[PDB]
């Protein structure tokens, strides 16, 4: 096959590609000695798909008779192996003056020109912010699939971003609404010690401190560990049902086994998208007993040609007719099994969607007519950016919307874990999309009442009930009675007080009489 | 102008002047005189100036390389990755891309590095891929221990787990079993909030209290919101029994906290300090805070650096009104012995010293050459040597072994402002020498905070459940008895035969 050669091609504008190609071996992160990098020997196959998700929309898109007519549109990929090292070179070079080899230090920019007109940004939120803070220095409009971290959204601090995901905080305030609906208001929360868990479970705090719904304390668990079982402990001795536990999959399933092997309660886990798919933690047996498991995805139209696309495009690669017309030098070996082996990857949507989008914005920008653009003095980046803030642009179907925040609008589905044999089975239960449109009557419930577990604190107390309060912030009452005859003398404070062996009162009582 | 000085290598410099908290505008460079001049990053960048100078004069080591420096403002976050890439540009201030630059000389040959730990790893996320060397000052973030992620990056200040370690260990050693945690909406108060509550765990301490400040700009008028939300946190503040308070703030935001809580007339209060604001001259300014309580700070230790306050006295290089806000200060900064001055000197000096023992030279007699940065960060690693009697060298982290400082202020300006009332030292990780401390207290009293008074005799525990430090007191019943030697959250029964005198720790014969 030739298929490195395929991730250049030439346009009157051309787009930026960054994508996990190549992936490091376990001692990859080297202790380099001189200033180059390394390279990422092992093939990935998530990176290929997307890469070929965005060559299918850029080849549609030039395809297109009435977008960018006469305009011939061209994409320049790069491997990012998730490491900001080897990052910056492609970077670097995504933002070097037009046709030449170097990036000028200039005090002004009125006249300067990147080499590309727009860059698909990496996958992961880390690559997402080293690399957001140099590309929006330089108002290059950067539209990123799957980085979802919230802190993304500033304006303040990446004027330039845009993604084709929901940020964490749609999920998180659908989780919140959820939470509220069922009345559960009295929870605990787990955040994965890693930054991913660390911010979500800032925001979900938040979140939580505005709706009233009490923490009973902000608990991190471990990623690979001697802290999990502390964390379990205090969740066990907390007495709480209702348990969110937002984690990267490595941190859940090391939660998870180490709960089996401690035959943990089992009680309601509210999960994060990610863990919920649970490749890896749905294979324990004893699973199907840990609990109740309910969780969010967001739902958007599949990209059904990609699998005959993929087919189509490795089948002229094994031509060598075509190959006569080198970056990834792992790319070359690699057979079709690999690719196949994830050819239905949901996010090569939102990789489409961000190619669409640009395109969309670069013919609004160019207030270009159906019939033919108009003869233009070349367009530069910082004219995309103030047209994409407020565009409408049609993926298929499905007419999705940027606004201020960054974000493309989107709905939830909310689905619960059916258990058959040992495998879980995902069904709908609910809707949200700004509001919580719940199917209740679907749910399985684990205990073997079968009707909703309790997981609540009260903010009101009968008068003579002392004044005391819990959670991570003092957010729920625990108020108690006192016995007769003693009496409380303030009822705004702790101390029950007693009376000589001749006197008497009632229950919860304030005074005492002879 | 006094920001550059040419020379056979330069040094570049990374201070922040001018640091409001609150990109491109109209695609031009930004420029910081707008916002307002902070005091101490122009003393530090001083600082450097005279560090470099010295080298420049001192005979001893060099066979007279100039020595050059060239100083760019980090305004905290903003004015950002520009300096990083005039400083990496060639001489015509271009910057050529290659697969491998290890043949490649930059227009600087090291970097003193930013203060603000987001501004330290952003420009570490750039000369990373130059193995630049990059020595930060101040930046005490135990993020940058990460070295397999920071290779290049180094530091002459001790790490952010010694600071915590050193507030756990005085906290201890007064018996406050019972704190309150503030810090501000920013990675810096939500990083040290989490550390100390690990820290705070293991030890035998409770986090009565913990709430987010707002950011207020140092000039703001009040928003309604922002207005009721300090008047809730000083309510908060007012209704737990604690007076022992951490506040993790920058110094800008908190200068209302104070202004408000002045007014709440809430005082008695045992204030402690992170090193962010710990030596702050602009708060410290304020008179009312002599009647506002005890002020206590966590810093770096002062090093009398010689002749340092005779001294004293392309884009956005220039200061102006610089000058002019050192002139009255100059008063509290010539009796405040040189704190972290000392962190850029001995920055300065490390770099110095690597490079004379990277061109291997006999005194003041060796050939110049070109030097490639990466070959002097691997050269910097190895320096050992005593600057102002302190021997610094880098640990297989990157920090340097600096003695640390808790700092109680003093308002009889007649002496030294900051007064040191103990030493903390890495090495052993022990605070020591603890000295003679004035409190707010009638009879200078150590003041007192816990959850819970102590048991009588003949009483078990009775934990209230919320925090391991409260607990109130059972006294045991006839026929029980305490034993604190091996048990004390149960009153243990008697032997069958014998009796209890309620209340006590022993049993006795009855019929
Ligand atoms: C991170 O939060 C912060 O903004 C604070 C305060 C700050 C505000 C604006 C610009 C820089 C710092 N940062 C720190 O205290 C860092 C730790 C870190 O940043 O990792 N240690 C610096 C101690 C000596 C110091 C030097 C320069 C000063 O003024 C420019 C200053 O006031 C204090």
């Amino acid at each position: 096959l030739c298929l490195s050669q395929q991730l250049r091609m030439k346009g009157d504008y051309v787009l930026g590609g960054l994508f996990p190609l190549g992936e490091a071996e376990e001692a990859g992160l080297r202790s380099r000695t001189r200033p180059s990098s390394p390279v990422c020997t092992r093939f990935s196959s998530n990176g290929l798909l997307w890469a070929l998700a965005m060559k299918m929309a850029v080849e549609e898109i030039n395809n297109k008779s009435d977008l960018l007519p006469g305009l011939r549109l061209g994409y320049d990929l790069f491997d990012t192996c998730s490491e900001p090292v080897v990052a910056m070179k492609p970077s670097l070079m995504f933002l070097a003056k037009a046709g030449s080899r170097d990036i000028a230090a200039y005090c002004n920019y009125t006249q300067y020109q990147p080499r590309v007109l727009a860059v698909i940004g990496p996958h992961s939120s880390e690559l997402a912010m080293v690399t957001g803070k140099f590309f929006s220095f330089f108002l290059m409009p950067q539209v990123s699939y799957g980085a979802s971290m919230e802190l993304l959204s500033a304006r303040e601090t990446f004027p330039s971003f845009f993604r084709t995901v929901p940020s964490d905080r749609v999920q998180l305030t659908a989780a919140a609404e959820l939470l509220q609906e069922f009345g559960w208001n009295w929870v605990a929360a787990l955040g994965s010690d890693d930054e991913y868990g660390r911010q979500g479970l800032s925001i979900f705090s938040a979140l939580a401190a505005a709706r009233g719904i009490c923490i009973a304390h902000e608990g991190l668990v471990p990623l690979p560990l001697g802290k999990v079982q502390d964390v379990l402990h205090q969740v066990n001795q907390s007495s709480v049902q209702v348990v969110l536990l937002f984690a990267s999959v490595h941190a859940a399933h090391a939660l998870f086994n180490y709960s089996i092997s401690s035959r943990l309660s089992p009680k309601v886990w509210v999960a994060s998208e990610a863990w919920l798919t649970s490749d890896l933690v749905m294979g324990l047996p004893g699973m199907a007993q840990m609990g109740t498991v309910l969780g969010f995805l967001q739902r958007g139209a599949q990209l059904h040609e990609f699998p005959q696309y993929v087919k189509t495009h490795l089948a002229l690669a094994t031509d060598p007719a075509f190959c006569s017309a080198q970056r990834c030098p792992q790319c070359d070996c690699i057979t079709l099994q690999n690719v196949s082996a994830g050819l239905n990857h949901h996010q090569t949507f939102s990789v489409y969607a961000a190619v669409y989008s640009v395109a969309q914005a670069l013919h609004n920008t160019l207030q270009c007519n159906a019939s033919g653009c108009p003869a233009q003095d070349p367009v530069k980046p910082w004219q995309l950016l103030e047209n994409m803030y407020n565009l409408t642009f049609h993926v298929g179907g499905l007419p999705l919307r940027f606004d201020s925040s960054g974000n493309v609008d989107m709905e939830y589905d909310l689905k619960l874990w059916v258990w058959q044999g040992s495998v879980p089975r995902l069904h709908d239960v609910g809707r949200f999309n700004g509001s919580l449109r719940t199917e209740r009557l679907k749910i399985r419930w684990h205990t073997s009442d079968n009707q909703k577990p309790v997981s609540r604190c009260s903010r009101q107390c009968q008068e003579g009930q002392v004044r005391r309060v819990k959670g991570f912030h003092s957010c729920c009452y625990d108020c108690v009675d006192c016995e007769a005859g003693s009496y409380r003398q303030n009822p705004d404070d702790i101390a029950c007080t007693f009376c000589g062996q001749d006197e008497w009162s009632p229950e919860r009582s304030t005074r005492c009489f002879r | 102008s006094d920001f550059y000085l040419p020379g056979d290598y330069l040094l570049g410099g990374l201070f922040s002047l001018h640091a409001n908290m609150k990109h491109l505008n109209f695609l031009q460079v930004p420029m910081c005189k707008e916002y307002e001049v902070k005091v101490i990053g122009y003393n530090l960048m001083q600082a450097m100036r005279f560090a470099v100078e010295e080298i420049n004069n001192d005979s001893s080591l060099l066979p007279g390389v100039l020595l050059g420096y060239e100083i760019v403002d980090v305004c905290y976050i903003s004015n950002n990755v520009q300096p990083v890439l005039y400083f990496l540009a060639h001489e015509d201030n271009l910057l050529p891309i290659q697969e491998d630059y290890s043949n490649y000389s930059s227009r600087v040959v090291a970097v003193i590095g930013p203060d603000n730990s987001e501004s330290v790893m952003t420009v570490a996320n750039f000369l990373s891929l130059f193995l630049l060397p990059q020595i930060t000052y101040s930046a005490i973030s135990d993020e940058l221990r990460d070295k397999v992620r920071f290779p290049a990056l180094l530091r002459t200040t001790p790490s952010a787990d010694h600071h915590i370690e050193a507030m756990v260990q005085l906290m201890l050693h007064f018996r406050w079993n019972w704190i309150i945690v503030l810090v501000s909406n920013d990675t810096y108060g939500r990083d040290n909030g989490q550390l100390l509550g690990e820290r705070v765990a293991r030890r035998g301490i409770c986090i009565a209290f913990q709430e987010t400040l707002p950011t207020l700009q140092p000039n703001q008028n009040m928003t309604s919101e922002e207005r009721q939300r300090l008047v809730t946190i000083v309510d908060k503040l007012q209704q737990s029994t604690a007076r022992v308070v951490v506040v993790f703030s920058p110094d800008l935001t908190l200068y209302h906290f104070f202004n408000e809580v002045l007014r709440q007339n809430f005082t008695g209060a045992v204030w402690i300090a992170s090193e962010s604001w710990a030596i702050d001259p602009v708060l410290h300014n304020l008179t009312e805070l002599r009647h506002l309580g005890t002020f206590l700070g966590i810093t770096i230790q002062s090093v009398p650096i010689p002749g340092f306050s005779e001294f004293r006295e392309t884009c956005n290089q220039e200061c102006d009104n610089c000058l002019n806000a050192t002139l009255s200060f100059n008063t509290i900064l010539r009796l405040s012995g040189e704190r972290v001055v000392y962190s850029v000197y001995s920055a300065v000096y490390a770099v110095a010293h690597a490079l004379h023992s990277l061109l291997g030279c006999d005194k003041s007699t060796c050939t110049k050459r070109v030097v490639y940065p990466w070959q002097l960060l691997e050269e910097i690693w190895k320096v050992n040597f005593t600057l102002l009697d302190h021997q610094i060298f880098f640990d297989p982290q990157g920090d340097v072994a600096l003695h640390l400082e808790i700092v109680q202020w003093q308002w009889d300006r007649s002496q030294n402002p900051f007064q040191s009332v103990a030493s903390y030292y890495p090495l052993q990780r022990q605070l020591k020498n603890i000295q003679d401390i004035s409190w707010h207290t009638i009879n200078n009293t150590i003041p007192m905070s816990m959850c819970s008074k102590r048991c009588q005799s003949g009483q078990k525990k009775k934990p209230v459940g919320i925090h391991v430090c409260c607990f109130e007191c059972i006294d045991c019943l006839p026929g029980t008895f305490l034993n604190h030697t091996e048990d004390e959250y149960e009153c243990q029964a008697c032997p069958n035969n014998e009796w209890s005198y309620q209340s006590e720790t022993s049993c006795f014969k009855r019929q």
